């Protein structure tokens, strides 16, 4: 009984393989001490936020809204160049989205009491994932993209903080560190 | 080439699920399956509205360059948009077309209930194909074909103006390649 | 050879006296000679191991005293000069030969003798002074092995006494062993720097 | 039952001989007190680090990357302390051994063999006889390199010259 | 020039707003009519089922029934204040000075035994109070000389007047609650004593 | 049977064009066969057209094209034509065609009935009968692989020497 | 049917005058048809008198007041006092004619005809067939007059000219 991701480690007890994206990679044993529904919900929320964030990092440097203070190419500096009132409006709109899509159940002890799959916010306007096998494939793809986007957003943000250069532009104008 | 049932237009794509062929202009061309997501009636109403608007648009894009009214002023249609926006007549066009579309929306909602044919406003004052039924489907096919052709043609005329900066009549008589390509180097 | 006439109950040194109770003529070299009662409070295994180790180290030391005074390895005679005996130690400490010897012999003792010491004190089958070092299969015959054991013990005693003698000869006169035996008169002695 | 390696010492009670390289050598008897599996894990990690270090000393002496400056392997340590490459290296070693801690915990629980990370990407060892032979060879090379890396470092410290350089002109002092 | 609601900009903004407001119901109804619920609108992927990472069910949502969130945070803190790191270099279990042949002892093993190692025989307890103050007091028998000395002194006035002289607080509290009145004294109520004193001083 | 020492994956069991059991890494274990064959035919056809076009370009050019593009070929030609707008036109129109290619792949994977690489483009009814069609399938696949390798070769030859195909093979 | 592409409204049976099934926005449903008919008749009558007022005020001015540039501006040149007299007179007329019921709930308590305030002093509405014809004529003329009034008021506001004056002096804006 060994995990697939860590062949030298035993498979975590809570990671039987039924949940999507499961290769037995829980070395620190978070699933033994936290609700796996909560962990999957947090993983999916982080990954979706990071997918949209990487898309924004790639888009803002090429296209910008024709508004005053909205022409900054470096997104880290664009956070401080855009007026803060709009940012707080975005914050409150996303908070309203969080309230609505969770039915007012925000705490770990109440989010899944009413009965809801982790990451299932009732968003499939194309009515995809009716097929179960296609749903499993799409869940694996979504999880892989979520993890890849988390890593990519971290990398792009840190490179922009350090080199003060936006992505792709940094690739074309690769300046090695001093 | 391989045996199997496919669409009449695209031979490597199957016939769409909701394109049975009752509606005119249906050659089984729906690759992305818009008819699978949304109702075919609403899509046909949208198509006919777009097509009629684009028919009138192409006729206008021709005539305005061909002949401008004694009022207003001699100007190309694309900047004439901004000229009439500043003049205020385009707001009135918007108001009257919105008044028509107020009833158009109720017509569309009754189309979803299946009480009227999509795009059928029963507007035949000249009874060109009202008394005869055989001519009606022929004219419907002609209308949908001209609708598609008009949408393509209007998009083409507009995007030809955007890069050529010439009128449609001007371009078919003084045809010049874009960007000075006749004598361009290292383009 | 282990005969009972050179060692054991038969022969008995300082005759007219009684053998110690612990010294029952079982170990090698038991001639019943133990004044001062050292065999009553001291473990015979520890004492025999100490005697064997002292004898072996003294044999090596005496052979070194003889050879160094006659032949020196190339390179050392230029670094140290004509110094020998008790001067070679102080020069080798600064040079590094003595430090290297101390480190290597200490590591060897730590990984060989101390575990052997504790195993043979706690009741192992390893006899004191026995490390099983028998290359070339010397003394495979048990009678020959007993002869070798007694000879090694006696020669170790002789070596210890001779090494003490040579050290004191150098501390008094200031010459090495063969130099001391070829310069018998006590006159014309050089400086013996300690 | 005396030790095979040390004829005058008893074989340690925890060294039955099943492990690779278990010749019975344990004079101080660390295996009598501390867990043998953990000791073999430490031995293998030390030996693997040392083998990589010896190969690195040889290669760095014979070839340095053109975008890196040229210097001896030992005094490059401070150069990469200041530059930050060494921080990256220890960062990634620490990242791997965060999961190494979990591997050690599973080894303590008895659910993993000592030094067995199941890292055989090329599939070199699959036959049991070849696997045992490779285990013996690995442990022997680990010990040899553990000695050799300290040898390289101390020879550089005393002679102020690298390995093949010293083999070029053998200066004795 | 026109501003506010009379401006054409607000006019086309209003028509776009009405377009969205009517886009919600018309396309919601067109969706409800079609829905893509036919048994051919399925997702496709190049990945086969045998690829790792694919779960057994679509949306599993396991029942947790495990340690609380506070206990999980304490576990994450124990990652910091007690990692399983120095527990590796702990003496072996199943070590005792009964199976360990002394004839196999080594430097570390002997040093470990001398430092109180393999002490599995320490199940014995001291079984001594070590705070027990002895209280076995002995009563000296009373002699006839001494029984004649408690007399001739009780008659002389001793034993009366100070009942708590040579007695400690606890000792005097033990008496006057289970008996042992002051010798030479009797018990009388306050009112009766006052009446007797009044009759004694009568006339 | 390609490699005697190893064995083909269970997905490679005949009933496919060009199946000689050559798949040591095991792509067919994790990737659907229809997608793989569609990709193989698309790569093969693209590289066939690319190689033939590179040969023709290095042999004879169009009238008036040298006045604008100059003496630039392969990669320099691409770098100039992206600014010219020719490659923008190619990208737009070929992506427009690949939209229908995409829905074709989707319908194939969900079971419409079409085979990989079958777009129904058979003018003049060439090779549409009997075993000639299967022979043409094998020929197309093998020539596509050959053209793929040849296209890589020509691209890397221009990377190394900076010369076109017909002049690199004659000026060694 | 007024709108051929839409169904006939459920609440428009054809009892009222001028009903041609024109209610795409469906105010006939979700409201009281009698209330809507009375509102339509009142709007029609008010605008019907207002159009005649706009016509008359151009050429005829009462001697007490001073005529403005346009009949729209005739509202401002008259004093604010006297204007509220008209407001209160209209309030009294609308209270007495409606029987002091002024809400959608209490009105039509006796189920009178919508728009029938009992004002027929000349007795023209006696023949029921002529009554229905005049109902149709009144409703159609009110529908025309409301549009006409809403047009002529804005023409007077924009051009600052009287309606006949504008028709005799037509000009662009
Ligand atoms: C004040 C609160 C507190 C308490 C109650 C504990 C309690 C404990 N800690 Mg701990 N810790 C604390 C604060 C605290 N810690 C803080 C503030 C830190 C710094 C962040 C740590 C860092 C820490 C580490 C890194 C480790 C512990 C470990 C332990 C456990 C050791 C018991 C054991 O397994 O025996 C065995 C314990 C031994 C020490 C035996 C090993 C003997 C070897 C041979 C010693 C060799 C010397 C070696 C180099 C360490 C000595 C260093 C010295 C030279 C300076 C014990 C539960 C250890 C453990 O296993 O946790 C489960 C462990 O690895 N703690
Ligand atoms: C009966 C309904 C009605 C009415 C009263 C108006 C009223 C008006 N429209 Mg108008 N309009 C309507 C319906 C109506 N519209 C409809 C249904 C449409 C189609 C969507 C338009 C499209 C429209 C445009 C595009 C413009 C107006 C303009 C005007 C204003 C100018 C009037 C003027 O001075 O011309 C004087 C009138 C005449 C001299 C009479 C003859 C007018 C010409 C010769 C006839 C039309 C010929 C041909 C159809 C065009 C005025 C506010 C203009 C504006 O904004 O004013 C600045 C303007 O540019 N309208
Ligand atoms: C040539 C294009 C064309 C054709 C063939 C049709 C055909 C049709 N339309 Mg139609 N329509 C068109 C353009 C066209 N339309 C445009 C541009 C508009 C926007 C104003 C409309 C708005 C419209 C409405 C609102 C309605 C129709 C309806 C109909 C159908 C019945 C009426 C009929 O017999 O029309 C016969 C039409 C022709 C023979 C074409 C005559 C073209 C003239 C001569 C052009 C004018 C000259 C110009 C200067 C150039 C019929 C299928 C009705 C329907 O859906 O019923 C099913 C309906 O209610 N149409
Ligand atoms: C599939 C890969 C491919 C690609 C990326 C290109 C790309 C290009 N070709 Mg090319 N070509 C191709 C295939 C390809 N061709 C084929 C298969 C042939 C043989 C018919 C040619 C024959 C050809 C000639 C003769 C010329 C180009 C030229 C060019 C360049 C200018 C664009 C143009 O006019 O194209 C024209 C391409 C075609 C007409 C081929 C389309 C027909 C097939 C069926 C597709 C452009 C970089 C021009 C150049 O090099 O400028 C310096 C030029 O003069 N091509
Ligand atoms: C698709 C293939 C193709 C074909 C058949 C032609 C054909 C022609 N080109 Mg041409 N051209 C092509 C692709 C092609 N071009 C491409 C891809 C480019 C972009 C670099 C050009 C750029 C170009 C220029 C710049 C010129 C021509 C010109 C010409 C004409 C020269 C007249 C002659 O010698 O006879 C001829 C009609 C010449 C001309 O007179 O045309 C206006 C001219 O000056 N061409
Ligand atoms: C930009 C528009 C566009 C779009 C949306 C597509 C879409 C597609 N292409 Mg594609 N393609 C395009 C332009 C485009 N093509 C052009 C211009 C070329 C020529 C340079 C190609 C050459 C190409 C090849 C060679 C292949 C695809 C493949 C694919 C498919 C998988 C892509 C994927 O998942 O990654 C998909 C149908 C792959 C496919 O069909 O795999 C089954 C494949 O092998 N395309
Ligand atoms: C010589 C290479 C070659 C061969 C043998 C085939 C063979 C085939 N193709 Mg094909 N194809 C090729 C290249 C080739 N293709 C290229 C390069 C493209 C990209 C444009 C395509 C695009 C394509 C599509 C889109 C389709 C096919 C289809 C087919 C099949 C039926 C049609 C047929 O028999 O054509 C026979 C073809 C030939 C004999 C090639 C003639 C070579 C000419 C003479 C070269 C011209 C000279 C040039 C300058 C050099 C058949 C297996 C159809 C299919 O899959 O059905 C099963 C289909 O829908 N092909
Ligand atoms: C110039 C073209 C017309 C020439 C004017 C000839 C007649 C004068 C009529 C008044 C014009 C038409 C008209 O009545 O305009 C008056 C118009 C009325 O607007 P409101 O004040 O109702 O709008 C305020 C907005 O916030 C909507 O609430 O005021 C405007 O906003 C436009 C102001 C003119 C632009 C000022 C800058
Ligand atoms: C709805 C129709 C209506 C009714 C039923 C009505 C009833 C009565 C009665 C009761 C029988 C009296 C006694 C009375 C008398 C006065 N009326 Mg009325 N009056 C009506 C209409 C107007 C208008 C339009 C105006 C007006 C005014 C005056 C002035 C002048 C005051 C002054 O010169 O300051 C006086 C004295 C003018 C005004 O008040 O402002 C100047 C003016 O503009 N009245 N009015
Ligand atoms: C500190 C520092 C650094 C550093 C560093 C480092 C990494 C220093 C590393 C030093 C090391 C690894 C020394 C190892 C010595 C091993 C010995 C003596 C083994 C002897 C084995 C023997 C004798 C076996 C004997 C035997 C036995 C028992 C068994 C068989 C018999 C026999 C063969 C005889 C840097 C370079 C990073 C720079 C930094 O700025 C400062
Ligand atoms: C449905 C229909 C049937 C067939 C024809 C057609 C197809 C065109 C279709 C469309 C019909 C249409 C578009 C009808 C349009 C009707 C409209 C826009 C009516 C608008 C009327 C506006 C009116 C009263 C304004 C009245 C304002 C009044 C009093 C008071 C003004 C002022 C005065 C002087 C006193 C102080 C207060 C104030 C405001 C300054």
């Amino acid at each position: 009984d060994r995990s697939y991701a860590m062949p030298f480690l035993s498979r975590p007890p809570a990671l039987d393989g039924s949940m999507a994206g499961d290769v037995g990679f829980d070395p620190l044993g978070f699933s033994n001490y936290f609700d796996l529904k909560w962990l999957r919900e947090a993983e999916l929320k982080h990954g979706r936020v990071c997918m949209l964030g990487c898309l924004g990092f790639l888009v803002q440097e090429q296209a910008n809204l024709p508004l005053p203070g909205f022409d900054n190419k470096l997104a880290t500096e664009a956070f401080f160049s855009v007026p803060a009132g709009g940012l707080w409006q975005i914050f409150f709109s996303l908070g309203a989205i969080e309230i609505i899509t969770n039915k007012g159940k925000l705490t770990p002890g109440s989010m899944f009491t009413g009965g809801r799959a982790p990451g299932d916010l009732d968003f499939d306007p194309l009515n995809l994932s009716v097929d179960e096998t296609a749903l499993r494939r799409f869940e694996l793809a979504e999880l892989k993209h979520a993890r890849l986007a988390m890593i990519g957003l971290g990398g792009m943000l840190h490179q922009m903080l350090l080199t003060k250069q936006a992505p792709i532009e940094q690739l074309t104008n690769f300046k090695s560190l001093a | 080439v391989f045996p199997g049932q496919f669409s009449d237009s695209v031979p490597f794509l199957k016939q769409p699920t909701n394109l049975d062929g009752s509606y005119v202009g249906d050659v089984g061309f729906d690759p992305l399956g818009f008819s699978d997501v949304f109702d075919i009636r609403v899509l046909r109403e949208a198509e006919l509205k777009h097509g009629r608007i684009a028919m009138l648009a192409t006729l206008g894009m021709v005539v305005q360059e061909a002949y401008t009214f004694p009022f207003f002023d001699k100007v190309l249609p694309i900047p004439a948009h901004d000229v009439i926006v500043k003049s205020g007549g385009m707001s009135q066009i918007l108001l009257w077309t919105s008044f028509a579309e107020i009833f158009g929306g109720i017509a569309l909602f009754q189309t979803i209930q299946g009480k009227r044919a999509p795009g059928d406003y029963s507007f035949d004052p000249l009874n060109l194909s009202a008394n005869d039924l055989e001519k009606r489907e022929r004219y419907a096919l002609a209308e949908i074909k001209h609708s598609r052709l008009a949408m393509l043609a209007f998009s083409g005329m507009v995007h030809q103006y955007f890069i050529t900066n010439q009128g449609v009549i001007e371009q078919i008589n003084n045809f010049r390649p874009i960007n000075g390509f006749p004598d361009a180097t290292f383009s | 050879y282990k005969d009972g006439i050179i060692q054991g109950l038969g022969v008995e040194a300082i005759p007219g006296a009684g053998r110690p109770a612990n010294l029952d003529g079982t170990l090698v070299g038991d001639v019943g000679f133990d004044p001062l009662g050292f065999s009553n409070w001291l473990d015979l295994r520890w004492a025999r191991e100490a005697e064997i180790k002292h004898g072996r180290v003294a044999m090596l030391a005496a052979t070194g005293m003889i050879v160094q005074d006659a032949y020196k390895f190339p390179g050392f005679e230029g670094e140290f000069g004509g110094a020998a005996m008790m001067k070679l130690h102080n020069l080798a400490v600064e040079q590094g030969a003595m430090q290297q010897l101390l480190l290597w012999l200490g590591l060897l003792e730590i990984i060989s003798g101390v575990p052997a010491i504790i195993q043979t004190l706690n009741g192992s089958e390893r006899q004191p002074g026995d490390f099983g070092f028998d290359p070339l299969n010397c003394g495979a015959n048990p009678d020959t092995l007993a002869r070798r054991q007694l000879t090694e013990l006696k020669n170790g005693r002789l070596a210890m006494i001779a090494v003490g003698g040579m050290v004191h000869h150098y501390l008094l006169v200031g010459r090495g062993p063969i130099e001391f035996i070829t310069n018998i008169p006590n006159f014309k002695n050089p400086l013996p720097p300690f | 039952d005396f030790s095979a390696a040390v004829p005058f010492l008893k074989r340690p009670s925890n060294l039955d001989g099943t492990l690779a390289g278990d010749v019975g050598f344990d004079p101080l008897g660390f295996s009598d007190v501390f867990d043998l599996r953990v000791l073999r894990e430490a031995e293998l990690k030390h030996g693997r680090f040392a083998m990589l270090a010896v190969l690195g000393f040889l290669v760095q002496e014979v070839y340095t990357f053109p975008f890196f400056p040229k210097m001896a392997p030992v005094d490059a340590h401070d150069y990469f302390v200041t530059q930050g490459g060494g921080s990256q290296i220890i960062f990634w070693i620490s990242f791997v051994e965060i999961f190494g801690v979990v591997a050690l915990f599973e080894l303590i629980q008895g659910k993993r063999d000592a030094g067995d990370f199941a890292f055989d990407p090329l599939g070199l060892g699959k036959d049991e006889a070849t696997l045992a032979r490779y285990k013996v060879a690995e442990i022997k090379h680990a010990r040899l390199a553990m000695i050799a890396i300290g040898g390289f470092i101390h020879q550089f410290w005393v002679t102020k010259q690298t390995v093949l350089e010293q083999l070029g002109n053998f200066q004795s002092l | 020039e026109p501003q506010g609601l009379t401006a054409p900009i607000v006019h086309f903004g209003s028509v776009i707003s009405l377009w969205l407001l009517f886009a919600l119901p018309v396309w919601s109804a067109a969706y409800k009519a079609a829905g893509a619920d036919t048994a051919e609108w399925v997702g496709v992927s190049q990945v086969t089922e045998d690829a790792p990472g694919i779960g057994l069910y679509g949306k599993y949502a396991p029942e947790y029934d495990g340690p609380t969130f506070r206990e999980g945070l304490e576990y994450v803190l124990s990652f910091a204040w007690k990692p399983p790191i120095l527990i590796a270099w702990k003496p072996r279990a199943d070590l005792d000075r009964a199976m360990m042949d002394p004839a196999r002892d080594t430097v570390v093993s002997s040093l470990y035994k001398s430092l109180g190692g393999a002490l599995d025989k320490t199940a014995v307890y001291d079984e001594e109070d070590q705070l027990l103050i002895l209280s076995d007091m002995e009563t000296f028998p009373e002699t006839e000389l001494g029984r004649r000395r408690v007399a001739q002194a009780e008659a002389a006035g001793w034993f009366t007047g100070n009942p708590s002289f040579g007695k400690s607080l606890i000792e005097y509290s033990e008496e006057t609650k289970k008996g042992m009145r002051e010798p030479g004294t009797v018990s009388i109520s306050a009112k009766e004593l006052a009446a007797l004193r009044a009759e004694a001083a009568k006339k | 049977q390609a490699i005697p020492g190893s064995e083909p994956p269970p997905a490679l069991d005949g009933t496919w064009v060009g199946d000689v059991g050559f798949d040591p890494l095991g792509f067919s274990r994790v990737i659907d066969m229809r997608w793989l064959r569609e990709a193989e035919l698309k790569h093969g056809r693209v590289c066939m057209l690319a190689a033939t076009g590179m040969i023709v370009q290095d042999i004879a050019l169009f009238p008036g094209v040298t006045k604008t593009f100059g003496p630039a070929k392969i990669t320099a030609l691409h770098d100039v034509a992206v600014k010219q707008g020719s490659m923008q036109q190619l990208l737009v129109w070929l992506g427009f065609l690949e939209i229908f290619g995409f829905v074709a792949i989707v319908q194939m994977l969900q079971g419409s009935g079409r085979q990989p690489g079958d777009f129904g483009f058979d003018p003049l009814n060439c090779g549409a009968n009997t075993d000639t069609l299967a022979r043409r399938q094998l020929v197309e696949l093998k020539n596509g692989r050959l053209a793929m390798i040849a296209t890589g070769g020509m691209i890397h030859h221009f990377f190394l020497t900076g010369k076109g195909p017909i002049e690199f093979i004659t000026t060694l | 049917l007024a709108v051929p592409f839409l169904e006939r409204p459920p609440m428009l049976d054809g009892s009222y005058a001028g009903d041609i099934g024109f209610d795409p926005v469906g105010f006939s449903n979700y409201f009281d048809l009698r209330w809507l008919r009375e509102a339509e008749l009142k709007h029609g009558r008010v605008c019907m008198l207002g159009v005649v007022g706009f016509l008359v005020q151009e050429f005829v001015t009462l001697p007490m007041f001073s005529n403005g540039v346009t009949p729209v501006d005739d509202f401002f040149v008259v004093p604010a006092t006297g204007l509220w007299q008209i407001f209160f007179t209209i309030g009294f007329v609308e209270a007495f004619s409606n029987g002091f019921k002024l809400t959608p709930s209490d009105m039509f308590a006796d189920d009178r005809a919508p728009g029938d305030l009992g004002f027929d002093p000349l007795g023209c509405g006696k023949d029921p067939a002529a009554l229905a014809r005049r109902q149709l004529v009144e409703v159609k003329n009110g529908r025309l007059a409301m549009i006409a009034f809403g047009g002529m008021l804005h023409q007077q506001l924009l051009t600052k000219q009287g309606v006949i004056e504008q028709l005799t002096n037509f000009k662009a804006i």
